[PDB]
């Protein structure tokens, strides 16, 4: 809940909120995932098809969260559950912002969330993303329109979902988005000089606010960052007020 | 054409012919390590049998139990392996019983 | 050190002929051991990227030969091991040639318990068939597919999507999301269906939102311009990047130019086994609608265990009015309500 | 929505009354059915019957749930589930083991509890009905219930040995000694007509190995009626039961058994020569529980 | 036994030539060593006749493969002899021969021709 003329906030909902427990009771052990204690051929392949009657559990891990913000680790049942993915839901919210959409994901379903996922980065990416929680991903046939899209960054991302905004007419003349607009068309090449250093100002912030954004956007557990390395990057230096 | 082999079966063949060989009993004191099949089968060719008598206490032993597993409960199906090592062991040792005489 | 200077050529100057021919006589079964060799050489070869002829010619690095490269003394002129020593080929026999890759530190070996054996028999069925064959107990993928599955193969996989081509026609809806853009704030992947912001009609309405909309914005734009710290924000007034972009401002002015007199439920559910039984499986097929044959808030209750279609008659149930008379329940939370107080 | 065809059973509805009816179910609520409010006592009238019984049988291993038939009727939302029961046994039944198997997991995995699930999950859970309406004798039932839930009550006078039920069929091919195992399907495994190895295609290179095939137990109990309504004149009947897997050999001759079970209808063949059924059908039932 | 070679070939056990063809000890022999003659046979030059000839039939899809008996009676005279005796054996053998050859050099060539 954020007040904007006081220009603070606080976390309300912990309805859903899960207690980490140890890692015991350098990817060798915090993520196979192996959790549940279940760690512990000839004929048949099981990478090209599955089972018609299939004789086995699905994995149980936790689910509880909210559609269009789940982390990658939670969209594919993954045990061994961090405080990260709460660092991944922290991007969403800055993706939202930038491009002036509420409704990031739809994500019907985990699969349909998780294909979601796939047109922003790619299927490359979510296959070795999968790859190390232990899993492995395969799709083919499907008509994606950029394949590995996005792939100069969420940069042209943003740009797109500005682009069809920009040339249609659906931004007002008061708008803020403008901003990052012109700064992606500097990023992608496709008196009054506070006009200038406020120019500066506001295109070094989002220079620095797309490495918050990359960095939140992780598709690796552990070699994302933490909220401490977050809060120190060089895009939130304005805490020496402190 | 490459006929399929049945892997288990080559495999419950080949423990098959080990617990035949190396399988060996303690006597109660009357002698040391006595082979006890090797000693039928050179039994059974002195005097011709047709039969080798295989005890399941003495095969339960070995391969901690995997033999007896699938001997006990796929006999139907690794009974051809059986044979086939038996006549193996005999073709190395004692290899005048596999003909008629 | 043999691993660096003879690799050197490995990659520029390395192609290679394997011989087919035999000098002397040889069996069957020991043919096909041969073939075997052949092909181990073939693939150890093959896997540090050496190029093979398969056509003998007058470029050609090295053979290796099943023949006696030894005992050359006596050959016929347009035999290969002639035309080795004819044009300097380096001459090799397959002992020499498993000597050498033993000298290229690359394995000669690129179930082994019984025991093991019968555990992968208790699944997967036996092992008395062809490895490589359609199983038909396992569903093949021939579609567009997205599978996600665990590799260890220890859990059931998560995703099995399996679709038909004609459910990839009518690209207006696929039954995955195929990446669209959208504007006005829509989910990316929520088109504009139905919704057509170039019609005029449209555009009266999202200017005109604009219009009562515009001063909210300018206070917020007022007040979080200079300081992201909003605790300095009083202090030329207001001052915009210029852009060039049209607008819903410019859009409406341009409909001007162009139309106006001139021309152009609950939030819980009960567990679920993950296992569904063949029966239960067969019965999905002959499923139809409830036309032939035979209080809006409804959902699970995780007191109860129940899942009720109306609340004011689940909480008068027999079952949730014991379950909230009984203060055992609420025990952990009755330590809370003193402990602050 | 999506209710079966020719039955009125819904799969979702069904096994979202039965798993509430499992979940909610005290025997006070058969005792103020029969009209016994004055038996009520609070101390074991008043736990969850069922889940006990669920939690009994987790603990000890077993597989099977004996379901008395009229407590379905004490139970409001499952009122009309007792009559799905009776009318179409196998639909609810095969429903009813799917939800145990659901409850089960439920009760392991909601309380947190030790026991593992893996052996839970690949075990076969089956529901016993065994109070349904009794009535209409064994004689008096007519073809309009067949593959209904009925009750008879009588005395085994005989039964046959163990017959072998082919589940799966072990085939082996007489060139490349390649097997496939066809599944059974209503009665029916398809011969394959072909190897399906791509290495060779030869057409009836398949035999049927018998030993190494798939059985299951299957009995036939003869059966004397003792109903309780005898129209005059008519004298004792007898009847042929049949019994699955596990209830095989758990009736000798001369029990006094009371048995629930699926009244069915067979095409017996004229000759032994010919493929021709009989148009006068054969009736029996499929026993599905033995008090 | 059940293999021979080259030197060995000459020395027919059967009556006539197209016995001695058609035993497959003797076909098997044939084969093998008309597919070593299709690979390693190469002009004074260094060309390899047959590598060109194969890359031409894959080239222009043609059926038709243009030996010469030169090649064959110069590296093979056994074989090219064994041709102008029963030349229906042969060039029946030799067609799978070249068939293996090009499709060597032109893999999933069958679905063609
Ligand atoms: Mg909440
Ligand atoms: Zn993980
Ligand atoms: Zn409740
Ligand atoms: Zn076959």
């Amino acid at each position: 809940l954020f007040n904007l003329e006081l220009g603070r906030g606080v976390l309300v909902d912990f309805g859903l909120a899960e207690a980490q427990m140890d890692y015991k009771s350098n990817h060798e052990q915090f993520c196979p995932c192996i959790m549940r204690n279940q760690y512990s051929v000839n004929g048949v392949d099981l990478t090209k098809g599955y089972p018609k009657n299939e004789t086995r559990r699905i994995k149980r891990a936790n689910r509880a969260g909210t559609r269009g913000f789940r982390a990658p680790e939670v969209l594919m049942k993954c045990g061994a559950q961090s405080t990260k993915i709460d660092i991944w839901s922290v991007g969403v919210i800055l993706l939202s912002l930038l491009g002036r959409r509420f409704p990031m994901f739809q994500s019907l379903d985990d699969a349909d969330s998780l294909l979601e996922l796939c047109t922003i980065f790619g299927w490359k990416e979510l296959r070795k993303c999968a790859a190390l929680h232990g899993l492995g991903f395969e799709a083919s046939g499907l008509i994606w329109d950029k394949p590995n899209g996005y792939s100069n960054g969420l940069k042209e991302f943003v740009y797109d979902l500005l682009n069809k905004e920009c040339t249609i007419g659906t931004f007002p003349e008061y708008s803020v988005a403008f901003e990052t607009f012109g700064f992606l068309q500097q990023e992608l090449h496709d008196d009054a000089y506070e006009l200038k250093k406020y120019q500066e100002e506001i295109w070094s912030d989002h220079y620095w606010c797309f490495q918050v954004l990359e960095q939140c956007f992780e598709m690796d557990p552990q070699k994302r960052s933490s909220a401490e390395d977050l809060l120190k990057t060089p895009f939130f230096n304005e805490l020496n007020e402190n | 054409v490459k006929k399929v082999d049945d892997v288990t079966g080559e495999k419950v063949r080949e423990a098959f012919e080990q617990f035949l060989e190396d399988f060996s009993v303690q006597s109660t004191d009357t002698g040391e390590v006595e082979k006890v099949y090797r000693a039928q089968i050179e039994f059974m060719k002195i005097y011709d049998l047709n039969t080798i008598y295989i005890d399941y206490q003495h095969l339960s032993m070995r391969e901690n139990g995997a033999l007896a597993m699938a001997i006990s409960e796929q006999y139907y199906r690794f009974l051809p392996f059986l044979q086939k090592g038996l006549r193996r062991v005999v073709r190395k040792y004692a290899p005048e019983l596999l003909n008629t005489s | 050190e043999w691993q660096t200077n003879w690799k050197k050529i490995m990659k520029r100057d390395s192609r290679i002929y394997f011989d087919i021919t035999d000098d002397v006589e040889m069996n069957t079964y020991n043919k096909s051991k041969m073939d075997k060799r052949r092909d181990l050489l073939k693939r150890g070869f093959l896997t540090l990227g050496a190029q093979i002829t398969q056509f003998f010619d007058t470029t050609v690095t090295i053979v290796i030969t099943r023949r006696s490269v030894e005992n050359i003394y006596l050959l016929k002129d347009t035999d290969i091991l002639s035309r080795a020593k004819k044009n300097y080929m380096k001459v090799w026999s397959y002992e020499k040639a498993a000597r050498f890759l033993k000298n290229l530190d690359v394995d000669l070996d690129h179930a082994p318990t019984l025991s093991n054996l019968l555990h992968n028999e208790k699944l997967y069925g036996p092992t008395d068939r062809d490895p490589r064959t359609k199983r038909d107990d396992i569903h093949y993928f021939k579609y567009p597919h997205v599978y996600l599955y665990d590799l260890w193969q220890t859990w059931a996989p998560i995703i099995t999507l399996e679709w038909k081509p004609q459910e990839l026609t009518n690209l207006d809806e696929l039954p995955y999301p195929i990446l669209k853009i959208g504007s006005f704030g829509r989910c990316p992947f929520i088109g504009d269906r139905n919704y057509d912001e170039s019609s005029y009609k449209r555009v009266v309405k999202r200017y005109s939102r604009d219009k009562a909309n515009k001063k909210y914005a300018l206070q917020l734009r007022a007040l979080f311009q200079y300081h992201a710290d909003t605790l300095l924000n009083t202090s030329k007034n207001l001052i915009f990047i210029p852009h060039t972009c049209n607008d819903s401002t410019k859009s409406f002015k341009k409909w001007m130019q162009e139309k106006a007199k001139n021309f152009e439920g609950n939030g819980l559910g009960p567990t679920r086994a993950s296992v569904m039984s063949k029966n239960m499986k067969s019965l999905s097929r002959l499923m139809v609608d409830r036309k032939l044959g035979v209080v809006k808030n409804s959902g699970y209750c995780e007191n109860c265990r129940v899942k009720y279609e109306s609340l004011e008659q689940h909480i008068v149930s027999e079952k949730h009015l014991s379950f909230a008379e009984n203060d055992l329940n609420f025990e952990a939370i009755d330590s809370l309500i003193e402990n602050l107080r | 929505l999506r209710i079966i065809w020719g039955t009125n059973v819904s799969i979702q509805e069904c096994t979202t009354n039965f798993r509430n009816f499992l979940m909610s179910f005290k025997y006070k609520f058969r005792k103020i059915l029969d009209e016994r409010e004055e038996f009520i006592n609070n101390t074991t009238d008043e736990e969850l019957y069922y889940i006990k019984q669920l939690n009994e049988m987790r603990e000890l291993g077993t597989s099977n749930l004996n379901l008395d038939a009229r407590n379905l009727l004490a139970y409001k939302q499952t009122e009309d589930l007792y009559h799905q029961l009776l009318n179409y046994p196998q639909e609810v039944i095969s429903i009813m083991d799917q939800t145990i198997k659901d409850c089960m997991v439920s009760l392991i995995v909601d309380n947190n509890l030790d026991y593992d699930l893996d052996e839970i999950e690949t075990k076969f859970y089956k529901v016993r009905p065994y109070n349904v309406g009794s009535c209409k004798g064994m004689r008096e039932l007519n073809p309009n219930d067949i593959d209904k839930l009925i009750n008879l009550k009588g005395l085994v006078l005989r039964s046959t040995p163990v017959i072998p039920d082919m589940k799966v069929a072990f085939f082996k091919c007489n060139v490349c000694d390649h097997t496939m195992a066809v599944e059974i399907d209503r009665g029916v495994i398809q011969e394959p007509a072909r190897c399906e190895r791509i290495d060779c295609n030869e057409p009836n290179s398949m035999s049927l190995i018998h030993n190494r095939c798939s059985f299951a137990d299957k009995q036939v109990i003869k059966l004397q009626e003792t109903p309780d309504f005898v129209p005059d004149g008519q004298t004792p009947h007898s009847i042929s039961l049949c019994v699955y897997d596990e209830l095989v050999d758990s009736c000798r001759a001369g029990d006094r058994i009371e048995v629930t079970g699926t009244f069915r209808s067979i095409p017996i063949r004229a000759n032994s020569r010919q493929r021709v059924l009989k148009s006068l059908y054969k009736t029996y039932v499929d026993v599905v529980h033995v008090k | 036994r059940e293999e021979l070679t080259l030197e060995s070939l000459s020395n027919v056990k059967a009556n006539s030539y197209s016995e001695w063809i058609t035993q497959p000890n003797v076909s098997r022999t044939i084969a093998r060593e008309l597919k070593s003659f299709l690979l390693e046979y190469t002009d004074e030059t260094g060309r390899s006749v047959y590598g060109a000839r194969i890359r031409t039939l894959g080239e222009m899809n043609s059926e038709s493969l243009e030996v010469n008996y030169r090649h064959l009676a110069e590296s093979k005279a056994i074989l090219a002899l064994f041709l102008a005796k029963c030349p229906e054996e042969m060039l029946k053998i030799f067609d799978l021969v070249a068939m293996e050859a090009t499709e060597l050099h032109y893999p999933d060539y069958a679905r063609i021709h």
